[PDB]
């Protein structure tokens, strides 16, 4: 039926923001760890 | 110690300058890594060796150092039970410290110098001594291994170790000029190690196949060659002889083949029965391989390091069977080298010196006496895999020439499931006529006269088939019918063997005697009825073809009952068709 | 019905790489305008210098006029001309001694020459 | 790292060209060639030496000019990054994805040529795979660490039994003495020099039943450069490897067409000038079909396994041509399609009496299969063998009229063709196809199946034949 598969999507894309939004505290500090690695 | 620098890399081949007073054959450490190369080309200050390991990663300008000595191995108590890479590192020992995949530059000893041996000399101070004497012995896995004096050294022995237990570095016996004389000694793997005489072969290489044993048979001193398309059983009659033949030590070389067959070997050999001795099967075996996908250099260096090793066991006095698993991949190999070398290549891309090596490699196997006095022995017996299954190829003919039996294995006989698949019609043995005094005296006094008449019969009845081809079977005499019939028996009941059955995997002389004579008993009386206006119909319907085909699945044990049972019944049925 | 697997899996694997993709955008900024920090000559000063561990013998290195004079302690100990192109920020490139040889030290490049080691510790650390 | 360029480009011609200086890069080398239009080629080292080093281009050469052109050094030894979300995508061949998603992280960055195996590392091959296929699975069965190739002709549905062998290829851990919660396994599937149309197909396949989650893809299509269907199966197995022996996943490789790969072999080695072989091939195609194939296997201690099965197309169905003739020397058996079952409409069209595993006589028994599992297919074998040579004799003889019990072998020659080997698109299990084979055997229960002794006639014999 449709509706396994809106739900999967729905919940898929939840997930995608969700682990977006855990990646966001930790962006700048892995900026900064990239900056420090790749300078001499 | 002449050190040169890295001046050219291409695939296996290094050019090494600044290497003016290295000499030809002699091993050379190529790179940082140090990885063992020998020189086959030299060429102003520059010198081409070929390296036995993977070259990928090598720079420019690396250093190349020469050990001034050529392709040696370590001689002495150890080697048994053991498996060794084609240039006689220990692949055990090699996992212990590398892991599961085998990484190039490893260095490792051949023979474990931490391990204690029971050192029992022989020699006395004073005593003059020659290459090839006794020193002492050691107990290995119950063989007496014998000390030897290195081939090229004679002199006289000033000091001998009492007794108890030494490594193979510690010397034993110090000779009045300061030589000192170990446990173990180095010897070049491209030189034969010398032998006093060469003896006649008057005795037979037991295989434990019958239709090997007995239509073809190899001496214990000869050569064979088993040549055969893929599938068709080489390796599966490699085996049959490390586990069941008469030979005192024996010594497989993987020469560029699969390694679960290896595997194989390792894992099952130390479960088997030593046929000879009784003890484990790996106790007898030492095994050089050198996968399909290791270096490819390193398969002519694994021949020669199991030709050496064979010959150092014969010198010591035991007969001992050399396996090579496919010379083909060594023929391959140096046509590799060849062309890196830029050589004209002779016929089928081969360097025009191929049979040459071929023929040496060969030569070493043989029945001699020793410099000790003893009497030894090495049996080689070289597989050959033809392209395509062509015999015409440069490597099956250059072996044909030299080997004294030819063991034709056939593809349309591997395909049917008809093992050993020997094309009895093309193979041949050189041996079979000097081995006939022993066939008399150890098996039965007519046993020559069995085998003609079996030989014989195989004849007529490949003969017949043109006709039975041309006319059809339906259309041609009861005696023709019955020698069909008979050719048939012979085949599926004694030349077939099955190499996996717990019984059938091993044959007797005695049993394979046994078995010749219920068929030609069996044919005879039948022959007799069919002139007796018997029917053919009913002699194929008697039981007792059952008796002959159940035979050899009769273990060596019960045999001689059975065999009498089945002499009686042949009798009966035929007295009861009055 | 079992698509559902593949649209989560597809999910959370577009976004992860944008939040990567993402990522480097923000490091490839922020390693842009190096100049603009005073300690830039400090850090220029290594950077050319590891061209002449990588290069044994240099003829000339090149890099934006404005960053040529601040490296010129290895012009005077090495001996090479200080060539000029503008095009060249952030970055010091040199010459070798037939000329065949050169090597490159632009940030982006290094960035881009790391990005594919470094990644996987990102990764990790990010979640 | 620091970008060292060399322009000191001195000869073009063909796929190789000279670098002067350069003696910084190793041999086997992986270098980017830059021309003046700022495109990148990919290039390796073959040759190297004080004066100058070669490098063959995996593109064409147009282009390039000795005045321009730039060559810099990727890294020293080919390498793959590899990592466990690798699962469910599809790649290039030359490791690029072409499925549309991002790239992965790589977890490990391994070699692409490997490293061999020790033989004391190694185990035997003990477990057998349930393909799905009856004359595979009970008389040439597939071991977990084997490496079987099917043989096949230009006109024989050879994808088709490949992909069916994808889906339904399954470990069986309920009949294993070792009963347990089935192990992962996943099927890493290799096409080398494949067309749109058949990777159309594969793609299909794969989607339509899921068994792509639980599959890696390396698609190189007929139109890519011939280098990367060199490099597909390197990528293929490295990826296999790493899952296998660092995740214990039971890994099945599937190689679409090695005649296209040893025809690019052949392509790039008279491109290098070497020493010819048998017809054209280069004189090392044993080297490197084995430096393929012997990856595949089982290793102590580690639980994970890889299986190969090599789809070939054998030219002209000539079995003595070297590519089937090297890869039958290298692997532990072959897999053989038969032409004339094709023409009678049979699928799979195995013909059984040419086939042959290696592996299959310590794969099957107690605990692995059924017990009467090895003593069945000899009683196949031998029966169908009877058969064939009966009417082999009837067409020399061109008699009907023959003995009572030759017409039972036709009969069962003719049922075991248009039942057990023709079964279609059924996923039949090992248990099925044992049913099947002993319907089969309505031959006399002692005057006939007597070519392996068996007291299991009195457990399964007596069945009638009857379907589902
Ligand atoms: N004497 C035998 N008894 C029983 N089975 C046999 C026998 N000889 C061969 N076979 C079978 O046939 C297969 C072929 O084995 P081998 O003869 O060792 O192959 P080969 O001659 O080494 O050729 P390859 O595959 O190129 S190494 C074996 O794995 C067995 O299944
Ligand atoms: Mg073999």
């Amino acid at each position: 039926t449709e509706a396994l598969l809106a739900r999967y999507r729905e919940r898929a894309e939840a997930e995608a923001k969700a682990v977006r939004e855990k990646a966001m505290a930790r962006l700048d500090e892995a900026v900064a760890l990239v900056l420090k690695e790749v300078l001499p | 110690m002449i050190q040169g620098v890295i001046q050219k890399i291409a695939g296996p081949a290094v050019i090494a300058k600044g290497m003016l007073g290295a000499r030809m054959y002699d091993i050379c450490k190529v790179g940082e890594e140090g990885l063992v190369g020998e020189i086959i080309r030299l060429d102003g200050d520059t010198a081409f060796v070929q390296v036995y390991e993977d070259t990928s990663g090598l720079k420019v300008g690396e250093p190349v150092v020469s050990t001034g000595l050529p392709l040696a191995v370590e001689l002495g108590p150890g080697m048994l039970n053991g498996i060794y890479d084609g240039i006689q590192r220990p692949l055990e020992r090699i996992r212990e410290k590398t892991g599961i995949y085998i990484t190039r530059g490893v260095v490792v000893h051949a023979l474990d110098r931490e391990k204690k041996w029971a050192w029992t000399p022989m020699v006395k101070p004073g005593d003059e001594v020659r290459g090839g004497m006794v020193l002492g012995t050691v107990p290995e896995f119950g063989f007496t291994h014998k000390i030897l004096v290195p081939p090229d050294v004679r002199g006289r022995v000033k000091e001998v170790k009492p007794a108890g237990e030494y490594t193979v570095e510690e010397p034993v016996v110090v000779l009045e000029d300061g030589t000192e004389l170990k446990m173990y000694h180095t010897w070049p793997v491209r030189r034969a190690r010398p032998v006093q005489r060469k003896l006649d072969p008057n005795t037979p290489f037991l295989t434990g196949m019958r239709i090997l044993d007995v239509l073809f048979p190899v001496a214990m001193g000869g050569t064979a060659a088993i040549p055969g398309p893929f599938g068709a059983g080489k390796s599966v009659t490699q085996q049959s002889l490390a586990k069941w033949s008469n030979a005192d030590v024996v010594v497989y070389v993987g020469c560029g083949e699969r390694g679960n067959e290896m595997t194989d070997v390792l894992v099952e050999f130390p479960e088997l029965t030593d046929p000879k001795t009784g003890g484990p099967l790996m106790h007898r075996t030492v095994l050089i391989a050198n996968t399909s996908n290791m270096p490819v250099a390193a398969r002519e260096a694994s021949i020669y390091v199991g030709v050496t090793i064979a010959e150092y066991f014969r010198d010591q006095g035991f007969s001992v069977a050399l396996m090579a698993d496919s010379t083909s991949r060594w023929a391959e190999a140096l046509r590799e080298i060849s062309s890196r070398l830029e050589e004209m290549p002779a016929e089928e891309g081969y360097p025009p010196y191929l049979a040459a090596r071929l023929a040496a490699f060969y030569e070493r196997a043989g029945k001699v006496i020793t410099l000790g006095g003893e009497e030894g022995a090495v049996t080689i017996v070289g597989a050959v895999s033809p392209p395509g299954g062509d015999m015409s190829e440069p490597v099956t003919q250059s072996t044909l020439r030299i080997v004294g039996a030819f063991w034709r294995l056939d593809a349309s006989l591997a395909f049917r499931r008809h093992f050993p698949a020997i094309n009895w019609n093309g193979s041949y043995s050189l041996f079979t006529s000097a081995l006939d005094p022993w066939y008399r005296e150890n098996v039965a006094e007519d046993y020559p006269e069995l085998r003609d008449a079996i030989s014989e019969l195989l004849q007529r009845e490949a003969g017949l088939q043109e006709i039975v081809q041309l006319v059809g079977p339906d259309a041609l005499q009861d005696a023709e019918r019955l020698v069909i019939e008979v050719g048939r028996i012979i085949r599926e009941d004694f030349l077939q063997q099955n190499a996996y059955h717990e019984v059938d995997a091993y044959c007797s002389m005695k049993k394979a005697y046994g078995i010749m004579k219920m068929i030609l008993a069996f044919y005879k009386e039948a022959e007799a009825a069919i002139k007796r206006g018997v029917s053919i119909d009913e002699i194929l319907q008697l039981p007792v073809l059952e008796r002959i085909g159940r035979a050899r699945y009769v273990s060596e044990e019960e045999f001689p009952a059975y065999f009498e049972e089945a002499m009686k019944e042949i009798q009966g049925a035929f007295k009861a068709l009055a | 019905e079992s698509a559902g697997e593949l649209l989560v899996a597809t999910a959370r694997t577009q976004a992860r790489g944008e939040v990567l993709e993402e990522v480097r955008r923000r490091v490839r900024e922020a390693l842009e305008a190096l100049p603009q920090k005073p300690e830039w000559p400090e850090v220029v000063r290594k950077l050319a210098l590891e061209a002449l561990e990588a290069l044994p013998g240099a003829k000339a290195l090149v890099a934006n006029p404005e960053d040529l004079p601040h490296l010129e302690a290895l012009a005077r100990e090495r001996g090479v001309e200080l060539q000029a192109e503008p095009a060249l920020r952030l970055g010091v490139r040199a010459v070798g001694a037939e000329g065949k040889t050169q090597v490159e030290n632009s940030l982006l490049a290094r960035l881009d020459r790391a990005w594919d080691a470094l990644s996987s510790k990102v990764a990790q650390a990010l979640w | 790292l620091l970008k060292k360029e060399y322009t000191g480009i001195t000869y073009i011609s063909g796929p190789l060209l000279f670098v002067e200086n350069a003696k910084d890069l190793a041999y086997g080398a992986i270098v980017d060639i830059k021309d003046g239009t700022g495109r990148v080629r990919g290039g390796q080292v073959i040759e190297v030496s004080e004066e100058y080093a070669v490098i063959q281009v995996f593109e064409e050469t147009t282009g390039l000019d000795l005045a321009t052109t730039s060559v810099s050094l990727v890294e020293d030894v080919a390498r793959l990054g590899v990592s466990k979300e690798m699962l469910g995508r599809r790649f290039n061949g030359i490791g690029k994805p072409i499925d549309g998603l991002p790239p992965i992280t790589p977890e490990k960055r391994l070699p692409i040529t490997g490293l061999p195996l020790n033989p004391v590392a190694r185990r035997k091959p003990e477990q057998f795979i349930q393909t799905g296929i009856s004359t595979i699975d009970v008389m040439n069965t597939l071991v977990r660490g084997q490496k079987l190739p099917i043989f096949s002709g230009s006109g024989l549905p050879a994808n088709e039994i490949a992909a069916q062998i994808a889906r339904q290829a399954t470990v069986r851990p309920d009949l294993s003495g070792e009963g347990e919660k089935e192990e992962p396994f996943a099927v890493v599937f290799a096409a080398m020099g494949i067309t749109q149309r058949e990777l159309s197909y594969f793609i299909q396949e794969f989607e339509r039943t899921g068994a792509l989650s639980r599959s890696v893809l390396f698609l190189n299509k007929a139109d890519d450069p011939t280098i990367e269907r060199i490099l597909t199966p390197r990528m293929a197995l490295t990826v296999a490897e790493y899952l296998a022996f660092e995740h214990d996943y039971h890994v099945l490789v599937i190689l679409t067409d090695m005649t296209n790969y040893c025809e690019a072999l052949r392509e790039i080695g008279a491109a290098r000038e070497e020493i010819p072989g048998r017809r054209g091939y280069p004189g090392y195609m044993y080297t490197d079909l084995a430096t393929i194939y012997e990856r595949a296997g089982v290793v102590e201690g580690k639980k994970g396994s890889v299986t190969q099965i090599p789809i070939l197309s054998m030219p002209d169905d000539d079995r003595t041509h070297p590519i089937p003739d090297l890869t039958g020397y290298i692997t532990e058996g072959q897999i053989q399609l038969s032409r004339e079952l094709h023409r009678k409409g049979i699928y799979p069209p195995i013909d059984p009496l040419p086939s042959l595993s290696r592996l299959m006589n310590n794969g099957v028994g107690k605990g692995k299969t059924r017990e009467d599992h090895k003593q069945v297919s000899d009683q196949l074998y031998s029966a169908y063998a009877n058969g064939v040579d009966i009417r082999k004799l009837v067409a020399i003889i061109g008699e009907d009229a023959l003995t009572e019990n030759d017409r039972r072998y036709l009969q069962f020659a003719d049922a075991f063709e248009r039942f057990f080997i023709n079964q279609g698109q059924q996923n039949r299990s090992i248990e099925e196809s044992l049913q099947i084979a002993w319907a089969l055997l309505s031959m006399l229960p002692q005057g006939e199946l007597k070519r392996i002794s068996k007291d299991h006639i009195g457990k399964y014999y007596g069945q009638k034949l009857e379907e589902i």
